[PDB]
RNA sequence: CCUACUUCACAAAGCGCCUUCCCCCGUAAAUGAUAUCAUCUCAACUUAGAUACCCACACCCAAGAACAGGGUU
């Protein structure tokens, strides 16, 4: 069983222990007690969120702007509650989710600003040798929201 | 080991044998590779392992002697050329560029003046295919062409 | 001589390899000489 | 002021006395400073990041393509820091 | 964070000098770590057409391995557009002439084949020796790590390292060598 | 370069890293010390780059410059 | 390149005169192991084994199609 050391015995990646988990639930704890205890007096700064919203996710800080390819059957100037946050994050702490933070934890609000059209935007084919030409034009529904507040709740 | 001391009188004479580290971790083998568990765990660098197989003139003691297996004979044999022409033995020269895992003798290689199409390429090799049974430490394995 | 397979034909006929060709060195008869 | 810088906003000139005197007012001793980090020096387009030390532990740093513009704007950080006006700083809640 | 918006681009977008030292190394991983690094590929900035690109000494140039017989066995080709002026080298005759030119046509070959490929070969910096001019010693700000681990010989190991080695096999007494 | 406190909060929904920012040590830190074609090679051996960039260009390829590009953020 | 000869004649020429500088590798050896002899060794090894050239208006020219180059003390 025992190995002399010569080149090829223990693979050049580096050996690391696993803590056995009594300690690091210990730690876990410590971890998440120091992270809460910040989150209770507001020891953080501006946050961002990475938030799955129509169909992708927008990483997203508060008061700002998001172009959305579909018409959201909202009311202009309508506040919104975007679930599904998955990623919230802070000068000195993130918390991720698996895959999603819950929703006693996070809300992330916004609100729809405009509901556009896009730019005209052209569709054509074209087959050589065969009189195969068509040519078509598509615009597109767009909504723009504006993302207000991040608010964290101490829930760990 | 025995010398022969010559002066005119010649003698020989019975100086100093080394013997086997006490506990071979997998007795009742057959060559010393297999008692120490290092089958398949070595390769060209390692000069310890190389070192103590070797005439102190650089040439290979035989397998009578020494009491490999055939196959790690001929492993170590390679790994001893390959280890010569890399200079990792130093010490047993026989009285500049740098290599490594030269398969075949430098001196004696016609270059690659035609390189052929893609599908018949005329490659250079490297290292020795005696050592494709070592461990894989790697998902891709040992290019032993080049 | 080159021959793609090489014979033996006497006893002093030797097979080394240098240079990356096998060659018959012979001292006896050196008409033996061959090369891979 | 959604998104203005400070001094954008603010726009003073020699940096480092503001901070000096803003630095006695809190009882705190001069600042030191010290070139942390560094990259092209000899050449056309340096990279000194210069840092503002107060008593062994720094207050600030910041970069720039020399040494005198990269220790002034090092000032303005941690003009901007004192004040708590960074940019991090929690956004206005309206 | 909180610079202004100047020095925050320019913090972000201005290169840094990179020494790699060349000893016992094969210039494919020379070449593979320098080109990586000289079209900008270790930043997460990295666009095509940012120019964001470092920049790279390769030092001991002179003292390169490669693997194998491509010492005899590796050609560089070349012509002189004149008739007959092909010329073939063998990687030591070439060597031998500039000791430069391998790592070179190395990171050469291995940058894309673009019009940035000559902006990226002139931040590219190769001295032969350990000797560095000295402005350019002044620029420089990581080493980076060598690529291959370079093995070490008999006379280089330690007492304890050797006594650490069990001996495999008993000799016989009576034994020539 | 990584120094983080990972942890997950006790249910196992959530993941939460602790990452402070670490500064810079003062013992890590120095104090601050106190013709046409030849023009075209000292301008690229200063700036490290080919020839080619600084050369001029003609006057329909400087006519489809924009001028009021639009900046963001 | 033009001192002669020759076509020729303030030049250009040959039929005339001058100068022209170093290596090729395939084999033959010695020491020598795997294989304690031996063996040239796709074993470690030891023999037979590039300088030159270049390089800060006008008028006439041995420079020239034009431009360029040279000279004008
Ligand atoms: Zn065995």
């Amino acid at each position: 069983g025992y190995v002399p050391k010569t080149s090829l015995s223990s693979p050049p990646w580096p050996e690391v222990v696993l803590p056995d988990p009594v300690e690091e639930t210990r730690h876990h704890a410590e971890v998440v007690k120091k992270v809460n205890e910040m989150i209770v007096t507001g020891q953080y700064g501006r946050l961002f969120a990475v938030v799955h919203f129509a169909s992708r996710q927008w990483k997203v800080t508060s008061e700002d702007l998001i172009l959305i390819g579909n018409e959201l059957d909202l009311a202009c100037g309508e506040r919104i509650r975007l679930e599904k946050v998955l990623l919230v994050g802070a000068d000195n702490f993130t918390l991720l989710g698996k895959p999603l933070l819950g929703k006693d934890l996070v809300r992330v609000e916004a609100t729809v600003i405009e509901k556009t059209e896009s730019w005209p935007r052209i569709i054509m084919r074209f087959r050589k040798r065969k009189n195969f030409k068509k040519k078509r034009i598509v615009t597109t529904p767009q909504t723009v929201l504006r993302i207000n507040s991040i608010e964290i709740a101490p829930c760990l | 080991f025995r010398e022969v001391v010559e002066t005119t009188i010649i003698e020989g004479r019975i100086t100093a044998t080394p013997k086997e580290s006490p506990n071979p971790p997998n007795p009742s083998g057959q060559c010393p590779i297999c008692r120490w568990n290092l089958k398949h765990k070595y390769n060209y660098d390692d000069v310890l392992l190389l070192s103590q197989f070797i005439r102190p003139h650089g040439g290979m003691l035989p397998r009578k002697i020494t009491g490999l297996c055939q196959e790690e004979h001929r492993k170590i044999e390679e790994c001893v050329k390959m280890a010569h022409r890399a200079g990792l033995l130093p010490n047993h020269r026989p009285r500049q560029l740098n290599r490594y895992l030269t398969r075949w003798a430098p001196g004696s290689v016609k270059p690659i003046y035609k390189k052929g199409p893609r599908w018949n390429r005329v490659r250079m090799p490297v290292g020795s295919p005696l050592l494709r049974d070592n461990v894989c430490y790697s998902r891709t394995p040992w290019k032993l062409y080049h | 001589k080159n021959k793609t397979v090489l014979k033996k034909r006497c006893k002093d006929c030797y097979l080394v390899k240098r240079r990356g060709r096998w060659y018959v060195y012979c001292k006896t008869h050196p008409r033996h000489k061959q090369r891979q | 002021m959604t998104g203005k810088e400070l001094f954008e906003m603010w726009k003073i000139i020699n940096p480092m006395g503001l901070l000096v005197e803003e630095l006695k007012k809190r009882n705190v001793s001069a600042p030191e400073s010290r070139l942390t980090r560094q990259s092209g020096g000899t050449t056309a387009l340096p990279l000194y990041f210069v840092g503002l030390y107060c008593d062994k532990k720094l207050i600030a740093e910041g970069p720039g393509e020399t040494v005198l513009v990269a220790e002034e704007e090092a000032a303005r950080v941690a003009l901007r820091k004192l004040y708590g006006f960074t940019e991090n700083r929690r956004p206005w809640n309206y | 964070s909180s610079f202004s918006r100047a020095p925050q681009q320019w913090a972000t977008f201005a290169r840094i000098w990179y020494l790699l030292d060349g000893k016992m190394q094969p210039p494919g991983k020379l070449a593979a770590m320098a080109s990586i690094r000289l079209q900008g590929l270790h930043k997460p900035v990295y666009h095509a057409l940012s120019d964001c690109g470092d920049h790279v000494v390769i030092m001991n140039t002179r003292h390169i391995a490669f693997s194998g017989n491509k010492w005899e066995q590796k050609v560089y080709s070349s012509h002189t557009g004149y008739p007959g002026g092909f010329r073939q080298v063998t990687a030591a005759q070439l060597h031998l002439r500039d000791p430069v030119a391998i790592v070179k046509l190395a990171i050469y070959g291995m940058l894309p084949k673009n019009l940035h490929r000559r902006t990226m070969m002139e931040r590219l910096h190769l001295f032969p020796d350990e000797y560095i001019p000295e402005d350019i010693l002044k620029n420089l700000v990581e080493e980076l790590p060598q690529p291959r681990k370079i093995p070490k010989r008999l006379d280089e190991y330690t007492q304890e390292e050797i006594d650490a080695f069990p001996r495999l096999w008993t000799p016989p007494e009576d034994y020539r060598l | 370069n990584c120094n983080v406190e990972l942890a997950l909060t006790s249910d196992g929904r959530t993941i939460v890293c602790y990452h402070p920012s670490v500064d810079i040590p003062y013992e890590h830190t120095k104090p601050i010390p106190r013709e046409e074609g030849p023009m075209i090679e000292q301008l690229s051996k200063m700036f490290f780059t080919t020839k080619h960039r600084w050369y001029p260009h003609g006057r329909y390829h400087r006519c489809r410059k924009n001028l009021n590009p639009p900046k963001d953020r």
